[PDB]
């Protein structure tokens, strides 16, 4: 009732089998101690989401097709503060659930992504408005005198 | 092959590209603009790209490797019997003296324990074709009355004919220590007049499973199934094309599959439920008949290309179908599981990208295979439960790996390399696992083949261009296992291994020629060899050649890398392995 | 007939149900006093005659010709007879027993082999390097191709031969010592037609001394396209349908696309287009009139005379549309056959014929045969579906157009024409529409055409063998069919008509086409899954029994 997580870091983290059916990949290689290569994701970001398992391993989990409990899922608030980290390493968990398949977890850390990335401030938009190309500087110059009386 | 196609496709045009007053090739830079000497210039619009050493003809070359190993591992390795009409002898009969040479050979105690040995190790395939043994049993003990009579029944020669099918796929899954115990090695290799030093893996057991087919050939065009249809006519089809005939012949198994669509469509039978005033006869039929017909479709899809005009599968499994999902979940499970491949193999040929939100979907289903073949029920010691297991469990790993192949080369998404690289390896560790006895035969089905057809072909084909860790790990056990597949498979084994050479001196052909720049078209032999290497077999296909022969006897009249192309041409030529 | 309250309220011309203004006014179950109880006015005129239909096609199309039975438990294989069908009757056809034959289609024929292989000399070729060949035993697989090409051309010219030349050519006495047959006839009687199918047989068995579906040629297509030619396609219409599912599994494996010439290709290539777009044609004139449920796989897919012979062909391809169906074909369409009648009528009219150039008149003949039958089943499809006024006067009139297109082609290198499988049909629709009128409407003129017919019809010789006697039947029970009609008052339940004719033309249909249901056939396949399946009460078990329906069943 026990596998083993071998990450690209390939620290071998011996997990039980109810941690592995999150992981659908792994679900899947049941099939198939019981080791598998994770060559990307470090084991750090491997732990974070083994604690997310064993924290809502016993949880209930939606049909994953859904609306009301896919979109309008409310988060962890847990699960808020436990990914409550970096954004870049936030990211390396995000590549994680899809690279194992561990959906609600994916969800979960995307609806945070979705609170990190809403709410920002028309200040840095203005400011932070062609970084990537996104538009011929014409109408970027067009964009300033539109909103020219204030701006 | 070679275009531009960068990374990091940009937003907005530059000034340069509408001074260009062409179509924006909006990478980065551009290509036409690099031709024009002013790449920079397009650069200098906002966040200049990135490192120029992203392997830009990469992309390019996966898109025309989609051509490749679209129309070469299942179209130019195996669907091209190229054989001619003039160097042909014929053979009017001709197993009046061969095929009763096995009226011969064939004894009652080599068929029966053929017959029981394949009870238990192969109780789904019959199951999902005929159903019950013992009846089979009953015409083999029959059989032996029915053997050289004078009134030969035209129903009675089917199931003549069909015993021989039966005998055919008991060839297909039976090792060779039971077969030269009930069998014996020598009387064939007497009425040949070939090597004595031949155990049956060396050639001959796929032989004399093909002349068991021929043994049931040669029956069936006694029962006139032309003007007489039936359905055992279709079903031996099926338990025939579980063998490796349609890959070694495609082009006769296209016309008998012809037939026995014509054969099926004679009924014009669709539906397969029991109404309200149906006959419990009529009901047990159409669930029958149900199970028939999706083996029917899976037969014919796996001989289609462009050999095969006459197309049966008129469904889609997800999104004008005909009687699609009004059936139960039990061997169609087995067409499911195809028609899921199906219809990815509408965009392999065709560099049309397909939606990913279709992809998606289809990874949505993905697991419901996974785990609806978790949801049967499990036998230790009944070898056809752990062997239609195996077999769902294969098929649904190849159609996930070769999706998260799509996946990779359609548009990359995350780490689908890596998917690629696992789902591999995984697939590989079930074929090791299934390196024992009891399972060896768990390796015999032309799934493994064709699986590998494209494994060996990926994984060395990435390896020519990128020499990565985990794909040379990968190319070890692939050249293991490549020597390590069963003898069942026979020619198109040793084509698959002389392919396996091929594409290592191909990646040895990328190792000692650089790949020449001209603004953004690249030039290597890998190029155009492979372009004029399918277009010669796609010419074979074109069969203008197998008809002028037909309309009397007429006769036709149709640099650097001009050279090593075609010194590669003929140093390591596909002509090896085209048949 | 406007209804009752249409007659009493005096409202528009309404066959609503029950009417667009007498419903609405509080008059539904009113305004339905419009059509066990009798009834003997002419409601039935237009309560009747669509049902017509669904016997036009499964009885007289499918039922007398293409339903076809077997005994699979009983029938001998072909290891009976390996060679020896095919060996005896290779080894007594001589050299005048080809040529001699391959002349009349070299005189007579010339639509034929243009439409098939091209030329005839060209096949000469074959044909007298076969006497190179017929000796050779080690052939390859494209000699034994060219064999059974050339084996159904000496097939063909065997049947539309007259008995005159043929009683010379081939002698009568030797070749019944193999069956065991009576020497005393002359080949017309069933004979010519037996041993035209012996040959046939003979080519067949060469295609299994090819196993052509190995690898499979245009010979097969130009070969098959060939022995279709006679009424082959329904003395074994489960073999034929079979034979042309193959030349659509060769034909489009050669990749056929286009059917004119284009300009980069190879000029055997871009000739081939066209001259193989004359074996598609003729490809798709067998995909059309065998049109049948034992023919599932379809071939629609959509010089100056091989394509119009499609057109004409593609002119009834807008008729048969509509047998098996109860839809009414639109006035519209039926007008866009009429307009097309148009224009492949006089292009008919305008095609050159000349008594010694009967190539040219044969030419003509297919054409000639097929936009009259156009017109016929054209104004027909008008008088049976819309009961359209002078168009008995059309079917009368193109009857005995037909009826001229025979009479006078009985004649003197002209009697080949009466024997070809279109006016095997049409002769078949016309003594089955008229019989059937004469038993409902009853008038003197179409049991007078009934009597041309009749002695038209032994006029037309027994050439036809087996399939010309049911259609002899077919002249009898439908007629019987008028007696038991004047034997019997008509009966309803006050609209729906009850009748003996009516009880007994439901069967008709019925058991037929459960005869053309394979489904037990293939619980058969199942093996040891067995197989299990007033006047109006009596006088239906007389005249079933009587004139049993299953009798054209041999
Ligand atoms: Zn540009
Ligand atoms: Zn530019
Ligand atoms: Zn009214």
């Amino acid at each position: 009732s026990n596998v083993v997580l071998v990450s690209g870091e390939g620290e071998r983290f011996t997990v039980d089998k109810k941690i592995a059916e999150r992981s659908l990949l792994l679900k899947n290689y049941l099939n198939d101690e019981i080791v598998m290569p994770v060559p990307n994701v470090r084991s750090s970001v491997l732990q974070k989401v083994i604690e997310w398992a064993e924290h809502h391993r016993d949880s209930n989990f939606p049909d994953e097709d859904d609306d009301d409990s896919r979109k309008s899922a409310p988060v962890d608030s847990w699960d808020r503060e436990f990914l409550k980290v970096d954004q870049e390493m936030l990211y390396e968990i995000i590549l994680a659930a899809n690279y194992l398949n561990i959906k609600p977890l994916l969800d979960a850390g995307c609806k945070v992504v979705a609170e990190m990335i809403r709410g920002r401030s028309p200040e840095e938009i203005r400011r932070t408005f062609n970084i990537v190309n996104d538009f011929t500087p014409e109408e970027e110059a067009a964009i300033r005198r539109e909103n020219e009386w204030a701006e | 092959m070679f275009n531009r196609t960068t990374q990091l496709k940009s937003k907005h045009p530059c000034s340069v590209c509408t001074r260009r007053k062409v179509k924006c090739d909006r990478m980065i830079p551009c290509g036409n603009c690099r031709k024009r000497g002013q790449d920079s210039e397009c650069m200098k619009s906002t966040k200049l790209i990135t490192a120029s050493s992203s392997k830009e003809y990469l992309p390019d070359l996966l898109l025309f490797w989609q051509n490749y190993e679209y129309w070469i591992t299942n179209i130019g390795l195996y669907k091209t019997k190229q054989r001619d009409l003039t160097r042909t002898p014929a053979n009017l009969d001709t197993d009046t003296e061969e095929c009763m040479f096995w009226m011969n050979y064939l004894q009652k105690d080599q068929s029966f324990q053929l017959m029981n040995f394949a009870m238990e190790n192969l109780g789904a395939l019959y199951f999902g074709s005929i159903g019950d043994i013992s009846e089979l049993y009953l015409r083999v003990e029959q059989y032996w009355d029915r053997r050289a009579d004078k009134n030969h029944s035209v129903d009675g020669k089917y199931w003549d004919a069909l015993i021989w099918s039966v005998f055919t796929m008991c060839i297909y899954y039976m090792p060779v220590e039971k077969l030269a115990e009930i069998f014996s090695v020598y009387p064939l290799h007497e009425y040949l007049g070939s090597n004595k030093r031949l155990n049956w893996e060396d050639g001959m057991q796929l032989v004399m499973c093909q002349n068991f087919a021929r043994c049931s050939l040669f029956q069936l065009k006694q029962c006139d199934f032309m003007a007489h249809p039936d359905i055992r006519l279709v079903q031996a089809y099926l338990i025939l094309a579980t063998t490796t005939f349609p890959y070694d012949e495609p082009l006769l198994a296209n016309s008998l599959l012809t037939q026995c669509i014509h054969t099926f469509k004679n009924f014009h039978v669709d539906d397969f439920r029991p109404l309200l005033n149906d006959d419990p006869v009529e009901s047990i039929a159409k669930v029958t008949l149900g199970r028939i017909f999706y083996r029917l479709c899976g037969c014919d899809y796996l001989q289609s290309g462009p050999r095969k005009p006459i197309a049966l599968h008129t469904e889609v499994s997800s999104l004008n179908v005909d009687v699609y999902r009004e059936e139960n979940s039990t061997e169609v499970l087995y067409w499911k599981i195809i028609s899921l491949d199906r219809d990815l193999d509408q965009y392999l040929n065709k560099s049309s990208k397909p939606p990913l939100k279709t992809l998606d979907a289809i990874r949505r289903e993905l697991d419901i295979f996974q785990y609806k073949v978790d949801s049967l029920e499990e036998d230790f010691r009944s070898n056809n439960s752990r062997f239609q297991k195996f077999i769902a469990l294969f098929q649904i790993s190849t159609v996930s790996w070769k999706l998260f192949k799509m996946y990779l080369i359609y548009y990359d998404t995350a780490d689908s390399l890596l998917k690629v690289i696992h789902y591999s390896k995984v697939i590989i560790s079930l074929i090791v696992n299934n390196f024992h006895a009891k399972s060896e035969f768990f390796n015999r089905h032309p799934m493994v083949m064709q699986t590998i057809t494209r494994v060996v072909s990926f994984i060395s084909f990435y390896q020519i261009f990128v020499e990565s860790a985990a794909v040379k790990q990968l190319l070890v056990d692939l050249t293991e296992l490549t020597a390590n597949l069963p003898t069942i498979f026979g020619s198109k084994l040793d084509k698959l291994v002389y392919l396996t050479e091929r594409l290592s001196k191909l990646k040895l052909l990328w190792d000692k020629v650089q790949l020449l720049d001209s603004g953004d078209s690249f030039y290597h032999p890998v190029f155009k060899i492979l372009q004029n290497d399918i277009k010669i077999i796609e010419l074979k296909n074109d069969e203008m050649f197998s008809l002028i022969k037909g309309l009397g006897s007429l006769v036709p009249l149709n640099s650097d890398f001009r050279t090593i192309v075609e010194e590669f041409q003929s140093e390591y030529n596909i002509s090896d392995i085209l048949s």
